[PDB]
RNA sequence: CUCUGACCGAAAGGCGUGAUGAGC
RNA sequence: CUCUGACCGAAAGGCGUGAUGAGC
């Protein structure tokens, strides 16, 4: 797991991330793609950001963890960029995605942040 | 890693622009002044290093001769000129003391030219430690302007591609952001050859292609020191032909 | 006579001011840049010639010690305190390649100070062959700015005193002339010591007196070469102390 | 006669000059003194300029003759700078005068300039 | 395209070869 | 305080690692 993956995400949590993104798409507002995500973070408009762990080069998303710890926004890893891409409703892949407003998914968001607060500490 | 070398490249590239500002200013002065003694050389040597090298190594009109002009290495029609313009000139006479001080000015500007090449090579070699990929895509000089405008490698490596496409366009961007006027399609990256020499109707698309690649190139230089610029330089060639193909 | 020597003098005084600009510009860069390596030296050495002289001959922090700082000729408080701030500084580390390029910048700023002195010597000596009366009255430098502002010795020799009094206030003058705003009392002649430092309430009348004498000195310099400056200065000294008198 | 006196002025012409100045003062307009006179010539407001011939240093009025040739204004010499000054209505002397508007003197002005037109050529 | 123009000083005197007024 | 954000292409294909639109 590449150095930019700073903690080990349990196979389950990952799966709850992908369907938080999924429902937050339809019932809410998300930003797909690394440049929009980063833009959403610097504006404190990110509720959560998901970051694939298969990105090649791995440095394309390497600024997202540090930038997220400065704005305090919770972040999590999913194993596949193609999966993340589809979960976000696009035919191609996505190296990262940020949920702006969770919509009918906020429940999942909160608990992702809770379980993640732990894997950090 | 050290980690201050990116701030040093910044000073150097700002210094390189200052040296350029002063070289112009002093060369404009060199020409006004030496033109009092030799009006006609002004137009005849429109190229600065050539004018300076002349005033510095030739000086007074009484030293111009077929010999010294060839050793100065300028063409055959040129040197057939300057020899008519010279003996027949309308410029005022200059004593030894009068021409010595203007030649001092031209020995100075020369030092300045050698200082400029020193800065130009220092950036070039420094870029190789600081941001090898950034250097490969756009060249060392331009890569240093980017780092400079961003405020450093880290700052530049934290940026979205949309910011990078407009670095250097700061006023036009703000003015677009405040009033709502049409945005700049490019900042400093406008010098990238494939932009400024391409059909005007494709410039925004090449800008946005290049910004894309520079953002990735800057993240790699900063976070790893891994070297990806060959593929990055190809994916970008492809995307630029693919862009040219249709238009 | 020749008669282009006044034009070269003009060029040289303008040259002096141009050279001043680039020194101020390169020095600033030199300070911002060497501050990455040694932040504190900046406030310690507010005097540019001293700061540049330091960087040039000392360079990297490692080379300082008690020894080299006296041969630099700085006072005893200044030395121990800079010597202290070093061993203790928060500055970034420099390589030998990194410090060498900023030492080259310093080396060039030094060449420039010498150029500046050369020009200032030229003007001073040439001013004796061009307008000795003007030199005697106002100094070599100030007389050159006057010639310079007027466009030449002949152009100066033609002006009413009232124009001479305001040379170098052009903005203020043209403002007044259009909108009837209150006129400047002085241009460049403000430099003249008796004006620049006097009760603000007698500055206007002194300017008026000095300009009158400057007009006469300029006509003599141009149309004769006769030397009246001694009478002129004394008759001016007279009129100033007389002004000084009643106020 | 100092070098700046470019031609010889008949003891007569001089005498009309001074009285052209005198009636131009009462019935017309004049500018007394070298600075004001110079100002007048550059503004082409001068019908005639009288230059005294005793000026010390003589170079003080030495810019008038060429400056007058350039604006094509007629100029005449009178013998005394003190006389010139009383002619213009001042207690002190005057190294030059210019007539702005000749007033009741236009006749005199005209004939000074005709008799002048020769001495030059 | 480049200020004003005969007053100033208690007087002695200064002053168109420039008094006075005036935003380098 | 630092653009836009899913389309483009006749298709083959390209495209969130940025399509499109846009005032160095």
């Amino acid at each position: 797991k590449p150095s930019y993956v700073k903690f080990e995400v349990p196979k389950e949590l990952a799966e709850k991330a992908l369907q938080a993104v999924e429902i937050a798409r339809d019932t809410g507002k998300i930003r797909k793609g690394t440049n929009e995500t980063t833009k959403a973070v610097e504006r404190g408009q990110a509720k959560l950001v998901i970051i694939a762990e298969d990105v090649d080069p791995e440095e394309i998303v390497a600024h997202l963890p540090p930038l997220c710890e400065e704005k305090e926004i919770p972040y999590i890893y999913v194993p596949s960029k193609k999966e993340l891409g589809a979960a976000a409703g696009i035919e191609v892949a996505a190296a990262s995605v940020a949920i702006i407003e969770p919509g009918k998914a906020r429940d999942l968001v909160e608990e992702i942040a809770m379980k993640v607060k732990e894997l950090m500490k | 890693q050290s980690g201050a070398r990116d701030k040093m490249v910044i000073q150097a590239i700002e210094a390189l622009d200052d040296v350029d500002k002063v070289i112009n200013l002093l060369v404009a002065r060199l020409r006004e002044w030496y033109s009092l003694h030799f009006p006609e050389l002004d137009e005849l040597l429109p190229k600065h290093p050539q004018y300076v090298a002349f005033v510095k190594t030739v000086g007074h009109r009484d030293n111009i001769n077929e010999e010294v002009l060839r050793e100065l290495g300028l063409s055959e029609e040129k040197i057939k000129k300057i020899l008519e313009a010279k003996e027949k000139t309308m410029g005022a006479w200059m004593d030894q003391t009068d021409i010595e001080v203007v030649r001092q000015l031209a020995e100075e500007i020369d030092r300045l030219y050698q200082l400029r090449k020193k800065l130009e090579d220092y950036i070039d070699r420094a870029m190789d430690d600081v941001a090898p990929n950034l250097k490969a895509l756009v060249g060392a000089k331009l890569a240093a302007r980017l780092i400079s405008l961003a405020g450093g490698l880290r700052e530049l490596a934290m940026m979205p591609s949309s910011t990078i496409q407009v670095l250097g366009a700061e006023k036009a961007l703000f003015r677009h952001l405040r009033t709502g006027a049409k945005p700049p399609k490019h900042g400093v990256i406008y010098q990238y050859p494939a932009i400024n020499r391409s059909p005007w109707w494709q410039r925004g698309k090449i800008a946005r292609a290049l910004a894309g690649k520079l953002a990735i190139a800057a993240r790699v230089d900063y976070f790893s020191g891994e070297y990806i610029a060959e593929e990055l330089k190809k994916e970008l060639e492809a995307r630029i032909r693919e862009i040219k193909e249709k238009y």
